[PDB]
RNA sequence: GGGUGACGGGGAAUCAGGGUUCGAUUCCGGAGAGGGAGCCUGAGAAACGGCUACCACAUCCAAGGAAGGCAGCAGGCGCGCA
RNA sequence: AAACUGCGAAUGGCUCAUUAAAUCAGUUAUGGUUCCUUUGGUCGCCACUUGGAUAACUGUGGUAAUUCUAGAGCUAAUACAU
RNA sequence: UGCCAUGGUAAUCCUGCUCAGUACGAGAGGAACCGCAGGUUCAGACAUUUGGUGUAUGUGCUUGGCUGAGGAGCCAAUGGG
RNA sequence: CGUUCAUAGCGACGUCGCUUUUUGAUCCUUCGAUGUCGGCUCUUCCUAUCAUUGUGAAGCAGAAUUCACCAAGCGUUGGAU
RNA sequence: GAAUGGAUGAACGAGAUUCCCACUGUCCCUACCUACUAUCCAGCGAAACCACAGCCAAGGGAACGGGCUUGGCGGAAUCAG
RNA sequence: CCUCUGGCAUGUUGGAACAAUGUAGGUAAGGGAAGUCGGCAAGCCGGAUCCGUAACUUCGGGAUAAGGAUUGGCUCUAAGG
């Protein structure tokens, strides 16, 4: 029901997040960004508790050399929260998943932004620690 | 917080709920083991000196002097520690503790009375259940009733019945040692 | 409206201020300002620093 | 990896009045095979279900509705507990229940709940679907049901079943409630018991006298004066009051020895949470089979239900996931008896709206609601609305011979067909089911539906609903709240809600009305409250708080003195949203 | 330096005289308690039916925290010809 | 009964992962060391016997939850001291 | 201080919730209007906050040299940070 | 053809047109020189309408849909070679 | 396709390609800062180019007009771009 | 790069501003070649000591291959005639 908004997005179509689910997958390359009609010469971004097709790069081979459907779970460009606080999160990251939300990996290493587990509640469950 | 006071010199103790911070305004940020004026509490309380000896964390996790902070702190503890018992012959255990520092961040205070004022109050001061148990060891008994070696020992020593036993009270008495 | 305190420095951070960092080891700090946001990640230990708190307590100023 | 099995309807299948039938259309019996047997004469069809194509022809030839086939996964016919006969029910697995641990059963109607009850009462042998006792023993190692099993088997362990049918119990033992206690003394803890479950006043009255919720509490305080192991408690909640059905879930969690196994089976959540600690679900096609589940903690249990989803098993049971102008207005109306005086608050009543009454078993939640219908007559005052009225009432007997469908036309034929009806009351509480079995061969929650049904659709602008809740599936108590939205929404007609579940009555909620005081005694009726501040007030009156846990916002029941509860009192806000 | 379908030995199986092969396995010796490390107590331990970390597995949590080690004996799963 | 005190819990049991002059075996050294226990030797102005502390017991508790424990009362020792 | 002839001109599309597993449909599947919460592209602003810049050449720190040293400074096309 | 039914959607054999975003014909203009492909950047116009607004059609139950009308307001992207 | 040399090939190459790592304002998507200009003034002071000149739409015309026809219209003198 | 000896008056002018475009320098959140014909341009790298160094090879090389660590100030010690 409670909707996203907005929020500064730093991972442009070409951006290796660092998987952090236990799939095998240590990267993964952002090759588009879902719910983007955009515009002339702009690249696609995501931020935290986005949708995006990634390729990954680097990890165990069944995975390698496909797109997966993954979501953004830290990044490190700074957000700004409605309350007014910025936050942002050492490293940018993310989780192998399918089309529906849920996730192909179990268990997430590191924190979740809450912008991305309030949205994300597959994503949630697994996750140790918010925000 | 559930602050539990004591009045050690009857022997009786109180849980007593308090609620504002400006009533428990004059604990916090005070270490433990320090004589705190209770008068700010209430007028009931007028010119009552309480020590701090700091009960319980939230979350049950008593506070043990030494470690500051107002937080949790997580100790290697030994055999002679507060906070822990060992199960073995020199056992040793990670426990976490909490802060010297009162803060509302606690459920128990622990405030012992060190000297009452003017005032009285029920279930404390008025109240006086003895020592359970009188001297045992001969030193204290002469002690208790001044005696001096050249007094006899045996005579004035403490002794209590235990009556409701079935038939009848024993005028019952401990074994003097040393 | 809970007034945070910074992480490095010791002052109390209002609502408006400030921005938090969250470390993938999963604990999170916050900080008044640049200043000593780059302190922190520097590695600076702020009880080595004259103007934060830490550093005050430790070398008793005041009182 | 899948198998089908065939199940026969013993009541529905009259192989005489048919014929043959089956054998006629089935394709494997027309080739020439053993996959049907039948013959005009002996009782009941038998079907090979390894024969069995499960081509659907069978099903829709017979006239009955008798045969059914369903599609059960192969991994399950490894661990088969019970199967009673042939073209019959066909249970998995059973519960562990553990010693000083009370277990909580969670899962729908007809999928062998009862049957594993009778197995760990130690009635039914498990046959193990056979159709032997170091044989099921040798089974069942490796857990700690062969521990249950050796337990039994030697020390003779007393199995003592708490009932579901509760109105069956006053046409069988007779005298007063003090009388029948004193003679079941074993333990000779009355007088505790009855002040846990407020018995001071029923003493001296007979057991035909007592209304549902005394009855509970009665037949609880009697299970828990009886001395014995392995108590069954089959819904202990239902026809009880918020504060009552807590106070039960208090003293069954106080019988708890380490010698005693205890088995809970709640439907109401918050309930089942507040007793469980040690929960096993139960999920499989109602009628035809069912999957007992590993047992899981009270809140990973419970979520598991509610997702429909087992993580381990990875078998999503379910398909969907169950989670979370003014008419009238009556003026200060006071209604004084002589000793006892009513009284009510003056608002509003508007239309399309579903007035929940947040009170108490005896603050007389019926009695407002006979006086507001006219069954009961006014002292002072004179509650006489020109207006149609409906009344779902509480006891739910079968005294009319005959068949639901008769039922359903005699009382309104109009609603019995019209669509907008059907699609809201009649499919959703599986009425095309009920239909063409008799009155007197319901179900307890078969009833319930046939009551919502019946008050729903005789026309009227109030519309009274007493106890919804008693004896429905979770499922179908979220269901039956949806349908009386629903109805409600469409008809532009008024409803008023008597229910003690949190759930429900969060869920129905528009406007909330609130009863005061004790029973017997004044009741000072609020003026309708928002949802928000009426339950905060209902709840500040009982002395109960709740919570939500992220993954499903369920209503989590507190501690007393327990840092969240006192928080939430300190705010005001005593659950959320 | 690499390998070992390598714990050592007493011994076992074949055998004319020689040998050939085996010795996880009830006695003796060693080493180890999921993996690595560190140590308290104590005459004796770098103990694991003692603790402290990390890793790897996993259990309740009211999510703030808390506990864990069958290469003891039963027993289970799994692996498998066994 | 409890609880403090002392002793034991380093034996036994399991397994054989490692480990190839290592383990291990026979052989010898400790005139290069430790050793609870057992056994035998030694054991020349509070002493008509000193100090205070604590457990069980009593009673307030805190925590959702553990073979968690805190504060207040007492009271011994071959414990701890002089 | 105002009027206004004439010119110009601007907003856009989407998602989620709800209606609803409802109409419709044998079933499989599966809508819509009113509401509500937000987003895209575009436009016009603005700097409270986050960020960027920074020769206030502001204030430390530091290399090589140069005022005999200390101190105070300067030079190295903006010494570097 | 489309189960049936020429025309919902199509449409053979024939036939009538429009267009100058194809290519040819042509050689009027420019050889005392009109800078010769693409891409980038930017504006505007057209409609022969992909999407969006409002509608008529169906071989439109729903969903998805093609067929047609008013219509050029607003859009119509990021990359690999 | 074989001293019109064929096949090879370490070392070397301001030679021609392809990919990866690192690095980056190349880009998303631009921003801010510095110096010298441009800018204004004193002084000094050129050139190329020039039928007449210098607002458009359409028409016809050597088939893309500043001038002609028919319409729209037209307001001194100048500055930076 | 800084200084003395010696030598100059900033390269055919000055003043006032600090707009846009430029020329020459810098810096940039998050991303990191998605830019472009093309990593063009800039940026990374860089000195020394101590380790460590592959394919291939004409056995010479490749080789500063690659990949690591250290580096200041001060007070001493030892070693070399
Ligand atoms: N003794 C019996 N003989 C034959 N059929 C039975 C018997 N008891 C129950 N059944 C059948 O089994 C079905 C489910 O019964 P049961 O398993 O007891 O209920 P639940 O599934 O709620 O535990 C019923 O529909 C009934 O037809
Ligand atoms: N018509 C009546 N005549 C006499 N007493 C009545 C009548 N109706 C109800 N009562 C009494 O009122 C009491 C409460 O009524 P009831 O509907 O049972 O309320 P509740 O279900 O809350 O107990 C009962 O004990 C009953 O004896
Ligand atoms: S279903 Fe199995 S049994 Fe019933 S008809 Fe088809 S085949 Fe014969
Ligand atoms: S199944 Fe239906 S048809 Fe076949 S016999 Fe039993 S009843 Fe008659
Ligand atoms: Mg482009
Ligand atoms: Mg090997
Ligand atoms: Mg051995
Ligand atoms: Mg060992
Ligand atoms: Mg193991
Ligand atoms: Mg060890
Ligand atoms: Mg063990
Ligand atoms: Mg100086
Ligand atoms: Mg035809
Ligand atoms: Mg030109
Ligand atoms: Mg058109
Ligand atoms: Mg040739
Ligand atoms: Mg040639
Ligand atoms: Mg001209
Ligand atoms: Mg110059
Ligand atoms: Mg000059
Ligand atoms: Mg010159
Ligand atoms: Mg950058
Ligand atoms: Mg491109
Ligand atoms: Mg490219
Ligand atoms: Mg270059
Ligand atoms: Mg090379």
């Amino acid at each position: 029901s409670g909707a996203k908004f907005r929020i500064s997005l730093g991972l442009p179509v070409g951006a290796v997040i660092n998987c952090a689910d236990n799939t095998g997958a240590k990267n993964l390359y952002i090759i588009s960004v879902k719910g983007i009609k955009g515009r002339l010469n702009r690249l696609p971004a995501a931020g935290v508790g986005d949708m995006v097709m990634a390729t990954v790069k680097k990890g165990k081979p069944e995975l390698r050399k496909k797109v997966h459907p993954a979501v953004v779970i830290r990044q490190r460009k700074s957000y700004r929260r409605k309350d007014g606080v910025f936050l942002y999160f050492e490293d940018n990251a993310g989780v192998i998943v399918n089309n529906k939300g849920e996730m192909k990996g179990s268990a997430i290493t590191g924190p979740v932004a809450k912008e991305c587990a309030d949205l994300w509640p597959r994503i949630a469950s697994n996750a140790g620690s918010i925000a | 917080m559930k602050l539990n006071i004591s009045f050690p010199a009857t022997g009786c103790q109180k849980l007593i709920e308090v609620d504002d911070e400006r009533k428990l305004r004059t604990f916090y940020e005070k270490r433990m083991a320090t004589e705190v004026a209770a008068d700010a509490l209430g007028e009931e309380w007028k010119g009552y000196v309480v020590r701090i000896s700091g009960g319980n964390d939230k979350q049950g996790f008593p506070m043990k002097q030494g470690v500051l902070t107002h937080g949790r702190v997580r100790l290697l503890l030994s055999k002679g520690h507060s906070c822990y018992r060992p199960r073995r012959t020199g056992e040793r255990k990670r426990k976490s503790v909490r802060g010297c520092i009162v803060d509302a961040n606690l459920s128990v205070l622990n405030l012992v009375i060190v000297k009452k004022g003017e005032k009285d109050i029920p279930g404390l001061t008025d109240t006086t259940v003895p020592r359970r148990l009188g001297p045992k060891r001969a030193s204290r008994i002469r002690k208790l009733f001044n005696l001096s070696k050249e007094d006899d020992v045996r005579q004035y020593v403490v002794r209590k019945p235990l009556n409701k036993e079935g038939k009848k009270p024993r005028t019952k008495a401990p074994k003097i040692q040393r | 409206m809970k007034v945070e305190l910074c992480s490095f420095s010791g002052y109390k951070i209002y609502p408006g201020h400030g921005r938090r960092y969250a470390r993938t080891d999963g604990k999170v700090f916050q900080f008044l300002n640049a200043k000593c946001e780059s302190a922190f990640l520097s590695k600076r230990n702020p009880r080595q620093i004259n103007w934060t708190v830490l550093y005050r307590r430790k070398h008793k100023k005041g009182q | 990896k899948l198998t089908r099995i065939a199940i026969v309807n013993h009541d529905k299948c009259k192989p005489k009045k048919c014929r043959q039938e089956c054998k006629k259309s089935c394709p494997v019996v027309r080739m020439g095979k053993l996959c049907i047997e039948v013959t005009p004469q002996s009782k009941i069809a038998w079907i090979s279900e390894t024969l069995c194509i499960g081509c659907g022809i069978c099903i829709k030839k017979c006239p009955f509705g008798a045969l059914s086939i369903v599609n059960l996964p192969s991994n399950l016919e490894k661990e088969t507990t019970h199967r009673y006969c042939a073209n019959a029910f066909k249970l998995h697995r059973l519960p562990i229940p553990r010693p000083g641990e009370v277990l909580g059963l969670v899962g729908t109607n007809g999928i062998g709940k009862s049957t594993a009850l009778k197995i760990l009462a130690g009635k039914q042998k498990p046959n193990l679907g056979k159709y032997d006792w170091q044989e099921i023993l040798t089974y069942f190692r490796g857990s700690e049901l062969q521990n249950y099993f050796t337990k039994i088997l030697e020390d003779d362990l007393k199995a003592i079943i708490k009932p579901q049918y509760v109105d069956q119990i006053p046409k069988a033992a007779k005298g007063t409630v003090g009388s029948i206690l004193d003679r079941k003394d074993e333990t000779k803890t009355q007088a505790i018991v009855c002040q846990q479950l407020d018995l001071t006043h029923l003493k001296e009255r007979n057991v035909e006298d007592l209304s549902g919720g005394e009855l509970q509490r009665f037949a609880c305080a009697v299970v828990c004066i009886q001395k014995a192991d392995i108590f069954m408690f089959d819904e202990p909640s239902s026809y009880l009051d918020v504060k009552q059905r807590l106070k039960a879930a208090i003293t069954i969690r106080s019988l708890i020895n380490p010698d005693r196994y205890i088995i809970v089976v709640e439907h109401d959540l918050s309930v089942l949470d507040y007793l469980s600690d040690f929960i096993c679900c139960l999920y499989g096609v109602p009628s035809a089979y069912g999957v007992v589940t590993m047992p899981f903690s009270v809140r990973e249990g419970i979520n598991i239900f509610l997702d429909g989803y087992v993580p381990t098993e990875n078998l999503r049971f379910r398909d969907a996931s169950l989670v979370f102008m003014c008419m009238y207005k009556y003026p200060g109306m006071k209604k004084k008896m002589g000793e006892f005086e009513l009284a009510i608050v003056a608002g509003e009543f508007t239309d399309s709206e579903i007035m929940v009454m947040l009170g108490e078993n005896g603050t007389g939640k019926t009695t407002f609601i006979r006086m507001l219908a006219g069954r009961l007559k006014p002292d002072e005052g004179g509650e006489v609305p020109v207006l149609n009225v409906s009344y779902k009432p509480q006891k739910i007997s079968p005294k009319s011979t005959g068949s639901v469908r008769q039922l359903l036309h005699e009382k309104i034929r109009d609603a019995y067909t019209h669509p907008q009806f059907v699609t809201d009351v009649m499919k959703p509480l599986q009425i095309e089911n009920i239909i063409d079995q008799e009155v007197q061969t319901l179900s307890g929650g078969e009833l319930q539906r046939v009551a919502l049904a019946l008050c729903l659709g005789k026309p009227a602008d109030v519309y009274l609903i007493d106890e919804p809740s008693a004896y429905l599936d979770s499922e179908q108590r979220l269901m039956a709240a949806r349908v009386v939205k629903r109805f409600i929404l469409h008809a532009k007609k008024t409803a008023f809600v008597v229910e003690h579940d949190f759930i429900m009555a969060t869920y129905l909620a528009d406007r909330v009305i609130v009863f005061d005081g004790v029973p017997s005694k004044n009741t000072v009726a609020n003026s309708p409250q928002t949802l928000l501040a009426g339950m905060n007030k209902f709840l500040s009156q009982l002395e109960i708080t709740f919570r939500r846990d992220p993954n499903n916002y369920r209503p989590r029941i507190n501690k007393l003195n327990s840092i969240k509860d006192v928080e939430q009192k300190k705010s005001g806000n005593y659950f959320f949203l």
